Order: structure tokens, then C-alpha cells, then sequence
């Protein structure tokens, strides 16, 4: 019993099922303080007593299943946004539980819910924008292109050599 | 993980107008977003999203530090 | 071809042989509308390659 | 074959209005198509589905001959060598599994449990084979015995997290978030 | 070298009484007449000879990575040429796609 409890209590699956059970009140919101509360939480979440888990053979067949069965067919895009978030969470739990149980007709529903969650993630990323600004060039109507970069230009040869072909030596300072 | 209760620099009570500043800002972005995917907002190269008047209407003064921390602080709820 | 035609006109004694030349133009096919379509999610790199706008270059091919 | 497609003349393309900030969309598109580490996942995926099966089924055919070091017998004294010949036919790799309690049925092993318990995020490898043993006699004839072996698990191969053989691949982002994984 | 007629092997060259005699491992012996009077040779500056760059100079007008120059080609009257700078003495060659090539080659 101790080894079984230590193994399952450290399974993230158990914690996720326990959270789902806590949401609708099947188990107390506080973690167990006494062994009786732990046994009750195990019975509610896993669905089988630890003594009877060792006697039979399945494990995933009777894990908690949320009480409220909302309609996930409104996840077809169709007080609406928080309800959509609740539907996303509940369908994620239901699909994860189906994945554990190797339920038939699973990959197509997984892809459909992945598309739904991608749309929900687009909305959430819309909620997560600090903003953006572009310093517009007043002469134009868009991002500034003016720069102080170097621009090549073929200067006249008179700047380097005088009328007698000798190079210039600018070495006399004229002060006014 | 949220907008700080007070400005990190001087300690003005930024937090008491934080939540509102969040939500309102969103609609303003929705007004200026424009035919563009949300995650591509910081790459639009044509946006002029200015939040000066919103923060002014919130009553927050024109302090550099306070508006900096109000605008730039990331929210953990929006990434997790 | 404009250079050939301009030279051929000059060899015939024509005076305004320079009028047969055309300016050189090199440009990319990436338009500002394509940039706005990339941001909207309706234009990806795969269909930019499929339209002959960009291609993948390898260091020995570079 | 010669190319046939033709594009619009380059003199009609209007790009005078472009800016450098507009060209950041090209980098955005390139990163979105590429991803950031997508090559790692693709490489592990075609190692799983295509690499290891090919390596096992092609490059590990065994053909050896060994001396018969037995004692004296009618057949014994008259034979000198035995040829061991075998190859592997069927190869596959499954998702990581863990045995709950003792003598269970190999429940799934999530990555966070492997991290916490110090376990190995490795998936079983199942192989099948056919074996041929040829014994050579002194006179000149030989005897051949052939046997086909049902598929069996030999060991477990490490599995990259997020690949096709990972459990965090048939799960949604919310489920990944809530099982102790990083959804981002 | 001298190739044996019989077995097509590389014959060994020795020198006897003012003559070059090739002897093979199969016993066949021949004497070279004129074309085998070359004991050894070496060529210096192999990294900048004209035979080095023949293919490259031929392909230069079509290679898009070569430097161009605004000069008229005297053959086809094209207004640009391809400029290449080869060798340690920095020999400059102007080439065109019509076959024109400065240095008259
Ligand atoms: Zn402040
Ligand atoms: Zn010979
Ligand atoms: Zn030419």
C-alpha cells in the first residue's frame, strides 16, 4: 500500500485528476492532513481502493471523470469567453483521459481540439500585447528611413591636387 | 508576475490602477490592431499605438519611471 | 539587345543612336503587400518559395 | 526538361515603398516555417521511423563459423564447424512505459515522473528475427536448421521529449501545462 | 616514360655508353631515339601561369560573382566588361561573353 501510494501520488496524472476533482468539489480543496483523507482522495480520484487496485488489473479505466459535461460542440467557435476557457480546460482533461485509455476515434478529435486551442491561443496572444510604435517620417507616411550613414561621392580631383599636380598639405591655420 | 503594486523607482501606487490599465489597453489595441494576427503586432511596422492619454486619464502623473513600469511589466497570466 | 541595336544604328551613320538604349533595372519581387500578407498569416515562406520569390542557399552554393 | 514558368516583368514591380522594418516580416516568415529547433524533432523522428529500422534490418546481418569443440561421437567426430547465420526482420520502438506497483501492465510514463523519480524516459524496442544454423561434416555434406523467432523486447531506447515517441505529443497545450510540463 | 610493347609496363631507364636504354621486367629492351632525352624538369610560378586560369578566364564572363567594369567591348560594343585580377603581379584582364579578351588572347 505504501509503495503504491508513493508511486501514484508522484504521478502528474494523479495530481491533474485530483485538480479536476477539486474543481467540482468531489474532494476537499485542501490536501489531506490524515491518512483517512488521503484514502478518500485516492478512492475518489483513482476510483479504486489501493487494496483492490492490487487485486485486479486495470488502472486507467476508472479515473475521475468530471462531473459537469459541458457541450464541447460550441468549441466549434460558436459570458461567452470565460465559458470558452472552461470548455477548453474540460475538453483538455477529457482528451487526456481518452489518450490514457487508448479510446477509439482519438487522433481526429485530438487534431480538432488542437485547432480549437490554437485559435484560443491566438486570442490569448491578443490579450498579451504591450503595444508597438513606429517613428514615422513626416515627409512620408511610414517608418523613418532617414539615416546619418556614409554615402559615397566622387569628389573632384582638385581637392587632392593643385593646378601643378602636387598634393595638398593643409597645414596653415587661418584665424579671424 | 504582475504589474507591481508600487513603482520600483519611487513607490507611487501604480498597482491600484494596474488592472484597469491592462484591460482598457486591450480594447485600444483592438481599435488600432488592423487586419493583423495578434502575435505579429510587434512586427507590423505601421502601428502608432500610444498610451499617453490612457495613463493620463487613469490619473497617474507624467513620471518616466511610473509609466515605464506600468507599460513594460510582463504578466505571468498571459504567458502561462 | 538595346546595346546591340544602339551599336547597329551607329554603324549606319544614324545620329540619335543613343535613343535605342534602355536603362538597367534590377529589383526583387518582394512587394510591401507581401509583407502585410505575411503578418496576416495568409503568406508563408513555403508559398514564397513556390512563387519564385526566395530560395534556400547553402554555403557552398553561396 | 526545360523550365516553362514565366513571371511578370521586373519593371512593373513596385518596391519603392518598402522599409527595413517591413523586411522583418521576411525573418518572421522564415522563423515560423523553420521553427527554432524543428530540425531536432525532425531528425529524431526520422531516426525513429526510418533510421534505426534500416540500420537493424540492413547493416546487422550475422554470418559466422565456429569450431565444433565437443567430444567423441558418431556425428561428433565426423563434423568440424557450425555456421551461425541470422538477421533481424521486424523492428519498432514504442512510447516510454513504466510498471505501476508490481506485475502490472506497463502504464504510460510521463516526463515529469521520470524527472522526479530519476527514471529514464526510454521507450521499448521490439525486434523479430530468423536464425539459420549450418553444421559442416568431415565427409562434405552439411545440415541446416532454420527457426523464426517471435518478436520480443530487447531493451529501451532513449526518447527525445516532444518527438513522435514522446507522450507530450498526443496532448494539448493545456494538458501539457497541467501535467508539470512547460506549455511554451 | 616508356611503356613496354609486350606487357605495357613502365620500363626502367638506364644509361650505357652515351645512350638511353629502357629495360623492362619481362626482358624486353629498347633504346629511345629522340623523345626520351628528358631526365627531369620543373616549372616555377605554377600558381600564376596562363594555363592555370584558362578554364576560369573562359568562364569569367558568365560567372555572376565577378567584378564588372564600365568599358565598351570593342567586338560586340557591349558597354560593360568583366574585370579580373590574377597573379602576384596583379595582371588585369578584361573579358566579355562574345569571346573578346584583353592581352589579345
Ligand atoms: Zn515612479
Ligand atoms: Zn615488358
Ligand atoms: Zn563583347
Amino acid at each position: 500500500t505504501k509503495v503504491l501510494l508513493t508511486e501514484i501520488l508522484l504521478d502528474p496524472m494523479y495530481d491533474y485528476a485530483a485538480t479536476v476533482a477539486r474543481i467540482d468539489g468531489s474532494i476537499p480543496m485542501h490536501k489531506p492532513r490524515t491518512p483517512k483523507e488521503a484514502e478518500y482522495e485516492f478512492k475518489t480520484v483513482i476510483g479504486r481502493t489501493p487494496a483492490e487496485l492490487l487485486s485486479q488489473k486495470e488502472f486507467y479505466d476508472k479515473i475521475y471523470t468530471s462531473k459537469y459535461r459541458p457541450d464541447f460542440t460550441q468549441l466549434t467557435r460558436l459570458r461567452d469567453e470565460e465559458k470558452t476557457s472552461t470548455l477548453i480546460y474540460l475538453r483538455a482533461y477529457e482528451l487526456f483521459l481518452k489518450y490514457l485509455q487508448n479510446a477509439p476515434n482519438f487522433n481526429s478529435e485530438l487534431a480538432e481540439f488542437k485547432t480549437y486551442e490554437n485559435a484560443y491561443g491566438e486570442q490569448k496572444a491578443l490579450l498579451a500585447q504591450q503595444g508597438f510604435y513606429n517613428i514615422f517620417d513626416p515627409n512620408t507616411g511610414r517608418a523613418d528611413q532617414r539615416t546619418r550613414l556614409f554615402e559615397y561621392k566622387r569628389l573632384p580631383i582638385s581637392t587632392l591636387y593643385d593646378e601643378r599636380g602636387l598634393p595638398h598639405k593643409w597645414t596653415i591655420y587661418v584665424y579671424k | 508576475m504582475l504589474i507591481p503594486v508600487v513603482c520600483f523607482t519611487c513607490g507611487f501606487p501604480i498597482g491600484t490602477y494596474a488592472a484597469i490599465f491592462d484591460k482598457a489597453r486591450t480594447e485600444y489595441i483592438k481599435t488600432k490592431m488592423g487586419g493583423t494576427l495578434p502575435q505579429n503586432i510587434p512586427l507590423d511596422a505601421s502601428l502608432q499605438i500610444e498610451l499617453k492619454d490612457l495613463i493620463t486619464a487613469l490619473g497617474i502623473p507624467m513620471r518616466v519611471c511610473c509609466r515605464t513600469h506600468l507599460i513594460t511589466t510582463l504578466d505571468y497570466r498571459k504567458y502561462y | 539587345q538595346a546595346c546591340y541595336k544602339a551599336a547597329e544604328a551607329r554603324k549606319k551613320g544614324d545620329k540619335d543612336w543613343e535613343k535605342h538604349k534602355i536603362p538597367f533595372i534590377q529589383n526583387t519581387r518582394f512587394t510591401p503587400q507581401m509583407a502585410k500578407d505575411i503578418l496576416a498569416g495568409t503568406l508563408t515562406l513555403e508559398d514564397l518559395v513556390a512563387q519564385g520569390i526566395c530560395e534556400f542557399i547553402t554555403p557552398e552554393e553561396a | 526538361l526545360r523550365p516553362q514558368i514565366t513571371y511578370g516583368p521586373i519593371e512593373t514591380v513596385d518596391n519603392e515603398e518598402l522599409t527595413e522594418a517591413d523586411m522583418l516580416s521576411f525573418i518572421s516568415a522564415a522563423v515560423n516555417s523553420t521553427g527554432l529547433i524543428g530540425y531536432n524533432i525532425k531528425s529524431f523522428d526520422d531516426l525513429m521511423d526510418n533510421g534505426i529500422p534500416q540500420i537493424v534490418k540492413q547493416m546487422f546481418n550475422v554470418d559466422i563459423t565456429y569450431k565444433d569443440q565437443r567430444d567423441h561421437t558418431e556425428i561428433d567426430k565426423l563434423r568440424e564447424s557450425v555456421q551461425i547465420q541470422f538477421n533481424f526482420t521486424d523492428v519498432n520502438i514504442e512510447r516510454p512505459q513504466h510498471r505501476n506497483y508490481s506485475q502490472g501492465n506497463k502504464i504510460n510514463l510521463l516526463p515529469n515522473k521520470a524527472r522526479l523519480c530519476g527514471l529514464s524516459y526510454s521507450g521499448p524496442v521490439n525486434l523479430a528475427a530468423e536464425v539459420i544454423l549450418t553444421a559442416h561434416y568431415s565427409n562434405g555434406r552439411q545440415e541446416v536448421k532454420r527457426a523464426s523467432i517471435p518478436p520480443f523486447q530487447v531493451s529501451t531506447f532513449p526518447i527525445m521529449r516532444g518527438s513522435n515517441r514522446c507522450h507530450t505529443h498526443h496532448l494539448s497545450k493545456t494538458a501539457k501545462k497541467e501535467i508539470g510540463e512547460d506549455p511554451n | 616514360m616508356k611503356i613496354c610493347k609486350a606487357c605495357s609496363s613502365c620500363m626502367v631507364r638506364t644509361y650505357v655508353d652515351g645512350n638511353i636504354i629502357f629495360r623492362c621486367s619481362c626482358g624486353e629492351s629498347v633504346q629511345g631515339d629522340s623523345q626520351n632525352l628528358l631526365v627531369s624538369s620543373k616549372v616555377y610560378h605554377t600558381g600564376e601561369m596562363e594555363d592555370k586560369y584558362k578554364i576560369f578566364i573562359k568562364n569569367a564572363p558568365f560567372d555572376p560573382t565577378n567584378c564588372q567594369i564600365k568599358k565598351d567591348c570593342p567586338n560586340c560594343h557591349l558597354d560593360y566588361l568583366t574585370q579580373i585580377c590574377i597573379g602576384s603581379q596583379k595582371i588585369i584582364i578584361l573579358v566579355c561573353r562574345c569571346g573578346y579578351m584583353s592581352n589579345r588572347g
